[PDB]
RNA sequence: GACGCAUACCACGGUGGGGUCUUCGACUGGGGUGAAGUCGUAACAAGGUAGCCGUAGGGGAACCUGUGGCUGGAUUAUCC
RNA sequence: GUAAGGCGUGGGAAUCUGCCGAACAGUUCGGGCUAAAUCCCGAAGAAAGCUAGAAAGCGCUGUUUGAUGAGCCUGCGUAGUAUUAGGUAGUUGGUUAGGUAAAGGCUGACCAAGCCGAUGAUGCUUAGCUGGUCUUUUCGGACGAUCAGCCACACCGGGACUGAGACACGGCCCGGACUCCCACGGGGGGCAGCAGUGGGGAAUCUUGGACAAUGGGCGCAAGCCUGAUCCAGCAAUAUUGCGUGAGUGAAGAAGGGCAAUUCCGCUCGUAAAGCUCUUUCGUCGAGUGCGCGAUCAUGACAUGACUCGAGGAAGAAGCCCCGGCUAACUCCGUGCCAGCAGCCGCGGUAAAACGGGGGGGGCAAGUGUUCUUCGGAAUGACUAGGCGUAAAGGGCACGUAGGCGGUUCAUCGGGUUGAAAGUGAAAGUCGUCAAAAAGUGGCGGAAUGCUUUCGAAACCACUGAACUUGAGUGAGACAGAGGAGAGUGGAAUUUCGUGUGGAGGGGUGAAAUCUACGGAUCUACGAAGGAACGCCAAAAGCGAAGGCAGCUCUCUGGGUCUCUACCGACGCUGGUGUGCGAAAGCAUGGGGAGCGAACGGGAUUAGAUACCCUGGUAGUCCAUGCCGUAAACGAUGAGUGUUCGCCCUUGGUCUAUUCUGAUCUGGGGCUCAGCUAACGCGUUAAACACUCCGCCUGGGGAGUACGGUCGCAAGACCAAAA
RNA sequence: UCGGCAAAAUGACCCCGUAACUUCGGGAGAAGGGGUGCUCUCCUAUCUUUUGAUUAGGAAAGCGGCACAUACCAGGGGGUA
C-alpha cells in the first residue's frame, strides 16, 4: 500500500499549497488512517474523519496550512530502535522539525515514541 | 538512473589517457640520446628550443627538453629523465635533468639553482 | 621381502588439429597538425540556387541533382 | 600460481590426533642384525625395557577420558570482460565392488541421460585473501608493502617412503635445463633462511654481536643447539621532537644596493662587531655499578646510560618564491633572441614574468622537482546529477525474465522487531587515564554481522474467506481519410483521329535548342491510356508509430458514451527477444499519361561537370518478396496520482425551458501558480510526486577501425583505441 | 631430368577425428589416428525347418610369430596460381 500512501500525502501537499480547507482521499487503508491520527496529534492537521472503512473507503481530511512536505518511502527500510534517532537526523532536511512515522509491532507510531518504547520496525515515512 | 538500473547496470568512471606512459610509472628513468637538435616552437611564440631525442631503457623513444641556457649534450650521451612537458612545442612531454649524468649543471646560475644542478657559491 | 623385463595409471619426449594472443612485412589507405603555396567559393544574411536528414546517381575539389521528410529559413492589414 | 578445491564469516558429520593433564589394567617368553639394545621378527592379548648410579623414579602397551591440533563437508559474502552463448561425457545421477582414518565419481564395472548456463556457464585478461594502510563529513576510491591470521610455492615437471603429522625450503627416487669438479669410469649442487655478490633498475642496508631476555628442539638435570629473536651497523626514508643561543649594543662603523638624488637621503641594520650571562644537543676527562632490563644465578647491548668535572657562543641554516591565481619589488643586462611556463600567459629598447645585483615573503634541517593515490570534482551524483533548444528518449509497439503495484477480516511466524547466550584473534582507528618526552600500556567503546533460545504481531512474504474504487467483459447507442479485397466515376494532362482555319507555337532576364506549311499552336466532336482524386477541407477526424482523402459494397481492427448488468487486483513497465516500420534502393513479372536521378543538346560564365531552357533512361504506379533506415521531430519514453480559471472545438449522454446549462471524451488557444541558464512550458507540464525501461559523462579522431550476426547487394546493428 | 617420365608408395573393413572456403548442395574417404589372427568363457540375437547346440556381433581372459586387410585384391596426400 506504498503508492496509494504516496498518493494521498502528496494530495494533501498539494491542496496544502493551494490553500484549501479540506481534501477527499480514496482509496484508504488502516495504514493511512494511523499515519493521519499521527499528523493530527503532532498539530500538522485538524482533523480527519474516515468514511465506511470495511466496504469502500474514503477519509476527509481538514487542513490548516502547517505542514511543508509529506512522503511516504516506495521501498522497504528496517530501522531498529538504536538506529531511530541516526536515521531521522540524515532523513529529515532541517534535521530539527518533523517526524518519522515508523510501523512496529507495537503499533504505527513517531519515531520518538518507538525510541522510548524501544521498538523498532519498518519505515513508513515522514512530514515536516 | 532507477535504483534498479544502478542495481543491474552500475557506475563506470570517466576515462582519461595517461600523460606520460613511457615513465611506466616511473619517476625518472635513465636514456641515451639518439639526436640533439632544436625546434621552433608553435605561434604565438618564436625561439630555437634545444630538445633532444632520447631512447628511453624500457625501449621507448621520447622527445625531452633541455632546460636552461646552454648544454654539453651530444649523441649517445646519458640523460635522467622526468616528466613534464613544454606547452610550446608539442610531442615534447619529458624534460632532462641537470647536474646528473652527462648533462651538466650550469655555473654561474644563482637563483632557483636547484632546478639547474648548480652548487652554492662558496664565500671567500 | 624379493619377483617378474606381467598388466594398469602416469611425467618427459614425439605427432596432428583446434581456442586465444603476438613479431615482422613490399605495398596501399586514413587521421591530426602547420606561416606562406595552387584551384576554386561550399556554409554562415533569402550567403547570392534557403539549409539540413535518409537514400540514390553524378562530378578536379569543395559539391551538384532526383525523391520523401524537417524548420534548426528570410520575405510576403485571410476570404464563396 | 590460484577468480573459488582459496579467503572472510557461520555451521556440520562420516574421522584421526605425538608431546601435555586425569583414571584404570598389564609390562611374559623365544629368535635375528659379527656385539647388544627401548632396533627387527614370532607366540600368547598389545608391549620394552632402564635405574637399588634415576628402585618405586622414569618409559612402553591396551582401554576410557579432558585439552590441543589436523583431515573432510557445507550456507552466505567475495574481479573485469557478451566485440566470449553455449559448456560437460566420469560428465550428472543410480546400483554394486574396491579404496580411505573418514562422507564422497575418489574409481572399476553395469544402468539411466542427466548436470551447468542470459540471476552470465564456458572462453579471455588480471589478481594471493583478510585484519588492515592512505584519503574522505559519514559513503566511496586506491592499495593489501611492514606486522599478524589463512592459503600457495621452494631451480622446472613427476612420485611416493618414513612418520602422530609431509607427498617434506636447507629429506629420498625419477625426468629436464643450467652449472662445478673428474684420475675422465663417474659424481655433486639448488639463498623466494640471515649476511653478501654479480645482473636488471630512477631506487632499497652489515659477508656485525649474543643466546643476557622472550619463544622453540633435545636432555632427569647439568647443559647443548637456535641468522627465531634480542641488540648493535648503514640510509633526512618517515615521525605534533630538540638544538643552532639569552640579553645588550650607534662609532646608526666599514662595505653592498637604491636615490627630485626628500626626513641619520632611503635601506641591508641592532644587523654585525664589541660587552655580560647560560652551556641543552654534540665534544673531552673521570667514577660507581644486585641503576634497570634478571634473577637462585647468568647482561650481548655497554666505548651506552646515569652522576660528577673541563671548556667556550663556542661545532650546527638552508631551499623555494616575489605579473595574476598566491604572501612578497627595485636596479642592471638582454631585445620574439637567450630563455621562462602548473594554468592564464611573458620576451619585438625603459621586462615587477627571461638572467644577474640589492631588498623582501613562505616554510625550515629541510625545501623544491618528478611519479603515484584520494580531495577539491555534485567531474559516474546511494548520500547527491541529468536527457525540448547544450552530451543524452530506443522510429513505434507487443511481450520473456526482472522490478514495481488497491481494500477488509482471520491465521501464521520466513523476513522484520525486543531480550538473553555464543562468536566477532591480536595489533591499528575512537574514548580515557597513567607512562614517556620523536618510544608504552591497561580498561572500555566499536567491530554496523552470523548462529541458537524465548517473547511481539503493525508492516513485507505465505495461507483462507470476502470487497469494488484500478484492469477486463456484456447489453444498448454512436463517430471515424483505421486496414484489406472487389467494383465503379469525372475533370485535367499527353497522344492519336476527323471537320473548320492558316503561321507560328514553345521558352527566357535575354536567347537558342526543340517543334510547325508532311499544316502545328488554336477550335468542335471523338478515341486510347496512366496517374492523382478539385470543391467539402481544417489549430477538424482516425491509427501504436510509419501513416490514412472520389464514391459503392464485402470482410475486418481499435475507440467513445450510458447502465440499480458481469467479474473480482486479473495491473504498470519491460533487459534479452518478436513484430510493424516514410522514402530511396534491390529481385521477378506487368504497366508507363505526367514528372524525372543519369545522360544528350541549347544557354550563362573567366570556367559552369550547376542553377535557366529543351529532349529524356532508371524510378515514381501494380503484384509478390527483400531491405530496416529518416530533422522516423513535440528534436519532449511509457504509465499513475494531484494542482486557479477563461475561450473555442470533435463525438456522445443527461437536464432543458426555445436558448442554453451540466458531465464524459479527444483536439486547440490563453493564462493564476509553480518551474526554467534563458527562450519558454503550463491539467495534452518542461508543475507537485512516484514506478519501470532506454540513454549521457569535455571537443576532435569517430559513428571511424576491428570482430560477430544479418542482407542478393546497397548496406544495417552492436561499436573502440592511439 | 625439359618435367618425379618411369618406378616406389597409398590401398580393405570397423571405430575415433576432420580445416580454409562455400552457390549452404558441398569441400569429405578432407587431413590425421587406432584396431584387425587364433583359443576359451560369458552376453545378445538368427524372423536358427532337428534350439537344451550352430552362425553373426560385442566384452573379458589368454596363445604364437618379424609380420593377423599375412597370398590375391586394393585411393598417395596437402598448400597455391
Ligand atoms: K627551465
Ligand atoms: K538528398
Ligand atoms: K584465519
Ligand atoms: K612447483
Ligand atoms: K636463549
Ligand atoms: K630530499
Ligand atoms: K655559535
Ligand atoms: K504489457
Ligand atoms: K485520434
Ligand atoms: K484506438
Ligand atoms: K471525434
Ligand atoms: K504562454
Ligand atoms: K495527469
Ligand atoms: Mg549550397
Ligand atoms: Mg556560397
Ligand atoms: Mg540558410
Ligand atoms: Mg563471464
Ligand atoms: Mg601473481
Ligand atoms: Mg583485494
Ligand atoms: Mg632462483
Ligand atoms: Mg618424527
Ligand atoms: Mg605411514
Ligand atoms: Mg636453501
Ligand atoms: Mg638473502
Ligand atoms: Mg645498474
Ligand atoms: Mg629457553
Ligand atoms: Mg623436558
Ligand atoms: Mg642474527
Ligand atoms: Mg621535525
Ligand atoms: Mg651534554
Ligand atoms: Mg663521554
Ligand atoms: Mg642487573
Ligand atoms: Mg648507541
Ligand atoms: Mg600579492
Ligand atoms: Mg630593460
Ligand atoms: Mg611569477
Ligand atoms: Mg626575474
Ligand atoms: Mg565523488
Ligand atoms: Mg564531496
Ligand atoms: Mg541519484
Ligand atoms: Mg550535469
Ligand atoms: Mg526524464
Ligand atoms: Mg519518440
Ligand atoms: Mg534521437
Ligand atoms: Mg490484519
Ligand atoms: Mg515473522
Ligand atoms: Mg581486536
Ligand atoms: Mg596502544
Ligand atoms: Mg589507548
Ligand atoms: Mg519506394
Ligand atoms: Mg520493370
Ligand atoms: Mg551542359
Ligand atoms: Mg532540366
Ligand atoms: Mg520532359
Ligand atoms: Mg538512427
Ligand atoms: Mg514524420
Ligand atoms: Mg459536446
Ligand atoms: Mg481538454
Ligand atoms: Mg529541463
Ligand atoms: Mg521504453
Ligand atoms: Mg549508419
Ligand atoms: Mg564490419
Ligand atoms: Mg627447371
Ligand atoms: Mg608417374
Ligand atoms: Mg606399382
Ligand atoms: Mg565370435
Amino acid at each position: 500500500g506504498r503508492r496509494i500512501l504516496n498518493d494521498a500525502l502528496r494530495t494533501i501537499v498539494n491542496a496544502e499549497r493551494r490553500g484549501k480547507a479540506s481534501v477527499e482521499l480514496k482509496p484508504i487503508s488502516t495504514v493511512m488512517s494511523s499515519f493521519l491520527r499521527i499528523m493530527k496529534e503532532k498539530g500538522y492537521i485538524k482533523n480527519f474523519q474516515v468514511h465506511d472503512p470495511h466496504r469502500v473507503g474514503r477519509i476527509t481530511v481538514d487542513l490548516q496550512g502547517r505542514v511543508n512536505d509529506c512522503k511516504a518511502l516506495t521501498y522497504r527500510q528496517d530501522v531498529k530502535a538504536k538506529e531511530i534517532e541516526e536515521y531521522t537526523e540524515r532523513t529529515l532536511p532541517t534535521r530539527q522539525w518533523g517526524y518519522v512515522v515508523v510501523t512496529t509491532p507495537d503499533g504505527i507510531l513517531d519515531h520518538e515514541e518507538a525510541i522510548k518504547r524501544n521498538v523498532g520496525g519498518q519505515v513508513l515515512g515522514f512530514f515536516y | 538512473p532507477t535504483f534498479n538500473q544502478l542495481i543491474r547496470h552500475g557506475r563506470e568512471e570517466k576515462r582519461r589517457t595517461d600523460r606520460t606512459r613511457a615513465l611506466d610509472k616511473c619517476p625518472q628513468k635513465l636514456g641515451a640520446c639518439l639526436r640533439v637538435s632544436t625546434r621552433t616552437p608553435k605561434k604565438p611564440n618564436s625561439a630555437l628550443r634545444k630538445i633532444a631525442k632520447v631512447r628511453l631503457s624500457n625501449r621507448h623513444d621520447i622527445f625531452a627538453y633541455i632546460p636552461g641556457e646552454g648544454h654539453n649534450l651530444q649523441e649517445h650521451s646519458q640523460v635522467l629523465i622526468r616528466g613534464g612537458r613544454v606547452k610550446d612545442l608539442p610531442g615534447v612531454k619529458f624534460h632532462c635533468i641537470r647536474g646528473v649524468k652527462d648533462l651538466m649543471g650550469i655555473p654561474g646560475r644563482r637563483r632557483g639553482r636547484s632546478k639547474y644542478g648548480a652548487e652554492k657559491p662558496k664565500s671567500i
